[PDB]
């Protein structure tokens, strides 16, 4: 339950880089991994996905060919490799663990990530960009999808993440209705096809930051712009 | 199928691969079930809270031995678990004659050992398994038949008071308790405290049973 | 090791002696009523249409 | 009187004797009847009376299939033998008959050899993993063997039309011709080398069963008898044709090819000896369903 | 004196017999003489799961009617998903000899045991993602035949020695021990209200025990030989048991005697598993002649036969929503019928 990153820093165009992730405290061989990028002042966006056993590898539409990601199991390490480094990737990267079976909770734990600086698809809409609030109230946040995310198997695919100031995000609601582990019972989620609402009741401190809604119907992963709450 | 369902399918495939590999590894291991009249000779055969397992190896073959003498319950309700064992080892002490009434009831150890052998080697489940019967007390027997003749049991004649025909009569009387003389065989080996060739005998018996099973499988036996 | 088991058996039988009993017909009628009151919710008794059958 | 049908820079003698029509059709019909019911019964028993499929069953099933193909494809041959070498079915049936016959013979011999080697590895090396291979390996091995026999016998399927001598017609690759081709090696080696494999395996099995002191049980003596029987049947079925062909080659390289009458006694009998080969097919299941 | 005590015990047994006779008026087969028969019912195999490589001993349906657990003749505890046939979990056991399994109603824990003499409690939902050995309960002298979950902290076990135990999970100590049997206890079943439980042993007698008080309430007899499977009615006022006499027997708790006998002349093999259908109109019994029979619970005629197995049926269960019935036999396969 401890993931660390290394290899970031300052680079020049046309170089190559090696980002390393080290895992400790769990069963690596049974957990698939994701790399997700965050711009210095913008929202989240996905980079790459590796499955258990190195069978299925998926890249984003703007990273394919350039990026190459692998993992070594006995040493418990996850490598990402950067080729033809350009000015559009100056951002900070995260590694995310995920397991997929009946009743699983993917995107459970998030590492700290590392910074790198240089020198169609379903679109998710966040209605608001800022909502002042006071303790003791109830807040509803709305997220909209272009196409219905309700699959034919009766399963919905939306994950809510919360990013507090200076801290890696954590899971709040998975599959639009299920509360994560280690999270209070105040949070709730509801909605229907192409309309989703996150409801918080009895607000307290340590609850300011940004909230993100993510789809998981089909690759590549698409997030929202970002909704903030301020005191 | 969605992405999550596909990943679940991949997980199932990986688990199936691991299970098949484990089964293939476990298929190349012959099994011996060890039975004896309590503390008669089992400890010596093992020397070189439920059941206890042993995992010795010899000559590029892995052996697995089960000892179930500590059960002390109804054996007819769990014996069918051992239907697929390669062989059964039976331990009988040759010094069991005289020394009567070891059990609470008044009967010789030898008759109860015979009863156990008859129960095991005529059972419904063990219709095609061989026995590697050992005879454990070889040198106490000499002194016992020197000092005391064979009178407390075997009303028929034992010949005389020498080791040769005494052991011959014991082995003949044990080897004819079985009824299906064609589907199974008994090896009847003798052993002493300083003997160091027991594992070779077990290896030979196991190889013989393996050869017989292979011949029967290919429709030739 | 001889009187204790007999005493335990006799006291257990004494305890089981004074259990109140009912008529068999009443229990049979109760079983019949329970069986009849839950007929519509037994998928195996009557073939459920394949529209909502989880196994297909 | 010439008997000198000469084709493709090969001087060959083709004989039309009365005894061939006199003797061959009845034995061919008897073999046809016996073979088809027995082979099918094994195929049926195999299809609808086997709960599980082990490797040996698959290996015997392949031989059963080859024998079934042979009994399916003989009636054209017996019809041809009726009319004293007067073909009527056409060039396509002629080529089909040749290819089917060669394929049957090669596959039957190959699968006999495979069964023998499997038995050797079971009796002499009891702990080897080869006895525990999965059915997937059985299917792969069967496919590979079918592929090699088909590829090696495909030479004959570009056959020229049934050839006409006078009004009569000859569809046969066994004609006494001066310059040999690849076909004759496929008749000499195919008998010579499996003989070595079978003899080696059977002798080692008997040695390793006698030296181990296992013959006391009656079933083992039955197994020894059957193991000897298989090789005896193979030898007595495939020897006479080979020795006759060796005699043909002897005359060919000693006397030369000038006068066809010298061959009158040896050509005829050759076909009769070849009939012996077909007998092997109708004996293949009879042994292997009698061991139980 | 001992003879006086034995005579008094015999007189008390006769007293129980005459009281039971007095309490009876008619027969359940007599009353249900005007109810329309269920006719013929035909299940079919919707799924077949073939992951195991040895004999299957135990199975148990989850509370969500979607998950299954199965124990084989190896370190093989497999947790399947029934709808889509993918297998969720594979647990390796320390002892290859197992004879029982159970699924907690909370969906968090699984229990295993067998000839190894100790009951292992495994947890499924942990941070590290694997499956760990939560507890190793010890204290029995004979093999475990059945184990069930009362809740996430109470577990009830029946052993080869004539005993039953109710345990504690945090500290592995027998909170309560039941000793009333003379013979190996082979089956154990729990009531819908989790307050009483029935045990079936090798002496042809079924005993009803109180979970909290710790003392027996009733004993039923009548079987010719040992009984191997016991199931509760959904009401909690009746229960049916199966034996090696090729007979099943339905008793009632309040009347304290037998009500029905299910047996036919053609079948002579024993019964290895028994389960009830929702609403209690059907009784599924797995026989030793490679079959699985369905009886009408109100009248003794026989309904359809579930014959799809090549070896003896060793376990069978019915989901909580009554959708499908799952049967596992000695051949590695287990099937789901609807
Ligand atoms: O059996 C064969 O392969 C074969 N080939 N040619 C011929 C035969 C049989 C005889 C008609 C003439």
């Amino acid at each position: 339950v401890q993931l660390v990153e290394s290899g970031g820093g300052l680079v020049q165009p046309g170089g190559s880089r090696k980002l390393s992730c080290s895992a400790s405290g769990f069963a690596f061989s049974s957990f698939g991994m994701h790399w997700v990028r965050q711009a210095p002042e913008k929202g989240l966006e996905w980079v790459a996905y590796i499955s258990s056993g190195s069978g299925t590898i998926y890249y984003a539409d703007t990273v394919k060919g350039r990026f190459t990601i692998s993992r070594d199991d006995p040493k418990n390490t996850l490598f990402l490799q950067m080729t033809s480094l350009r000015s559009e990737d100056t951002a900070m990267y995260y590694c995310v663990r995920s397991i997929y079976y009946y009743g699983s909770s993917p995107f459970d734990f998030w590492g700290q990530g590392t910074t790198l600086t240089v020198s169609s698809d379903i679109v998710m809409t966040q209605a608001t960009s800022s909502v002042p609030v006071t303790p003791g109230e109830s807040v509803s946040i709305s997220c909209r999808s272009s196409k219905s995310l309700l699959h034919s198997n009766g399963n919905t695919y939306l994950y809510w993440f919360l990013q507090r100031p200076g801290q890696s995000p954590q899971l709040l609601i998975y599959r639009m209705s299920n509360l994560a582990s280690g999270v209070p019972d105040r949070f709730s989620g509801s909605g229907s096809g192409t309309a989703f609402t996150l409801t918080i009741s009895r607000l307290e401190a340590e609850d300011v930051g940004v909230y993100y809604c993510m789809q998981h119907l089909e690759y590549p992963l698409t997030f929202g712009a970002g909704t903030k709450l301020e005191l | 199928l969605s992405a999550e369902d596909k990943a679940a399918v991949e997980r199932s495939k990986m688990i199936d691969r691991n299970l098949r590999e484990d089964g293939e590894k476990a298929a190349r291991e012959v099994k011996l079930l060890l039975l004896g009249a309590g503390e008669s000779g089992k400890s010596t055969i093992v020397k070189q809270t439920g059941i206890v397992e042993t995992h010795f190896t010899f000559k590029d073959l892995h052996f697995k031995m089960f000892d179930v003498g500590a059960q002390r319950s109804e054996r007819k309700k769990w014996i069918h678990c051992f239907e697929g064992v390669t062989a059964i080892i039976f331990c009988v002490a040759l010094s069991d004659y005289d020394l009567v009434l070891a059990e609470d009831e008044e009967m010789n150890r030898m008759h109860e050992s015979m009863k156990l052998f008859d129960s095991i080697c005529n059972n419904k489940w063990f219709t095609d398994t061989s026995i590697i019967l050992f005879l454990n007390k070889k040198d106490l027997f000499e002194e016992k038949i020197k000092k005391s003749p064979l009178t407390i049991c075997y009303p028929e004649y034992a010949g005389s008071n020498t080791y040769e025909e005494a052991a011959a009569y014991i082995q003949c009387q044990f080897e004819d308790l079985n009824k299906r003389k064609d589907t199974k065989e008994i090896y009847t080996h003798f052993t002493c405290s300083t003997d160091t060739k027991n594992v070779q005998f077990v290896f030979d018996a196991v190889t013989d049973v393996i050869i017989k099973n292979n011949l029967k499988d290919c429709g030739l036996f | 090791a001889s009187i204790a088991q007999a005493r335990k058996l006799v006291e257990q039988l004494k305890m089981e002696a004074n259990i109140d009993r009912i008529k068999v017909s009443k229990a049979a009628a109760d079983l019949m009523a329970y069986c009849e009151a839950h007929a519509k919710e037994d998928p195996l008794l009557t073939p459920v249409p394949a529209s909502e059958n989880p196994f297909r | 009187q010439d008997h000198f049908l000469e084709i493709d820079k090969k001087n060959c003698c083709v004989f039309r004797d009365d005894f061939i029509v006199k003797v061959l059709p009845p034995v061919l019909g008897l073999e046809f009847i016996f073979g088809l019911l027995g082979n099918g019964l094994a195929l049926w028993i195999f299809c609808f009376h086997l709960k599980s499929w082990k490797s040996s069953r698959i290996f015997l099933f392949n031989l059963a299939v080859a024998d079934f193909l042979l009994i399916i494809c003989l009636p054209f041959l017996m019809d041809n033998y009726v009319r004293r070498w007067d073909w009527k079915f056409g060039d396509i049936p002629c080529r089909l008959m040749l290819f089917m016959l060669a394929m049957n013979r090669q596959g039957s011999i190959i699968f006999l050899t495979v069964v023998a080697v499997a038995r050797y590895f079971r009796v002499v090396h009891p702990h080897h993993a080869l006895n525990k291979i999965s059915n997937r390996t059985a299917a792969i091995i069967s496919c590979l063997l079918w592929g090699i026999t088909i590829g090696l016998t495909v030479h004959l399927l570009k056959k020229k039309m049934p050839i006409q001598n006078g009004g009569a017609n000859l569809c046969s690759s066994f004609s006494i011709c001066h310059t040999f081709q690849w076909h004759e090696a496929m008749f000499l080696l195919e008998f010579f080398l499996p003989l070595g494999i079978i003899l080696f395996c059977s002798a080692r099995i008997i040695w390793s069963l006698r030296q181990r002191q296992m013959d006391r049980h009656a079933k083992i003596k039955r197994a020894i008898t059957f193991i000897m029987v298989v090789a005896i049947v193979f030898v007595i079925c495939f020897l006479p044709s080979v020795v006759v062909r060796i005699r043909i080659f002897w005359l060919l390289h000693t006397s030369g090819t000038q006068n066809c009458e010298v061959y009158r006694s040896v050509d005829l009998a050759f076909f009769i000896t070849l009939s012996f080969t077909y007998m092997n097919s109708m004996l293949d299941p009879v042994v292997y369903y009698f061991s139980s | 004196e001992l003879d006086q005590l034995r005579q008094e015990a015999e007189q008390l047994k006769n007293q129980i017999r005459d009281a039971r006779k007095a309490c009876a008026d008619a027969t359940l087969s007599q009353i249900t003489n005007n109810i329309d028969p269920v006719g013929r019912i035909q299940m079919r195999t919707r799924r077949t799961l073939r992951g195991h490589l040895a004999k299957i001993y135990a199975m148990h349906w989850g509370t969500d009617s979607r998950l299954l657990v199965s124990a084989s003749q190896d370190g093989k505890l497999i947790i399947w998903d029934s709808y889509t046939t993918n297998k969720v979990h594979a647990i390796p056991l320390r002892s290859s000899w197992v004879m029982t399994c159970a699924y907690a109603p909370s969906g968090n824990y699984v229990a295993c045991g067998g000839l190894d003499n100790i009951c292992s409690i495994y947890n499924l939902k942990t941070r590290e993602g694997n499956v760990r050995v939560s507890r190793e309960l010890a204290g029995h002298t004979g093999y475990l035949s059945c184990c069930r979950f009362l809740d996430d902290n109470q577990i009830v076990t029946s052993s080869g020695d004539t005993t039953c135990a109710l345990w504690d999970i945090e500290t592995g100590q027998q909170t309560t021990t039941f000793t009333g049997h003379t013979g190996d206890v082979m089956s154990l079943s729990l009531a819908p209200d989790t307050r009483l439980f029935v045990s079936g042993a090798c002496d042809a007698s079924a005993k009803l025990w109180d979970v909290r008080e710790g003392m027996c309430r009733q004993t039923f007899t009548g079987h010719e030989s040992d009984i191997n499977a016991i199931c509760f009615f959904p009401n909690g006022n009746a229960f049916a048991t199966g034996s090696d006499d090729a007979t099943c027997r339905l008793f009632d708790l309040r009347a304290d005697q037998e009500l029905m006998t299910y047996s036919h002349d053609n079948i002579i093999c024993g019964i290895t598993s028994v389960s009830f259908s929702k609403s209690g109109r059907l009784l599924l019994a797995g026989y030793d002649d490679f079959n699985c029979n369905v009886w009408d619970a109100l009248k003794a005629d026989r309904a359809g036969v579930l014959a799809g197995h090549d070896n003896r049926v060793s376990c069978l269960g019915v989901t909580d929503d009554g959708m499908a019935v799952a049967t596992g036999s000695w051949d590695s396969f287990l099937k789901i019928w609807n």
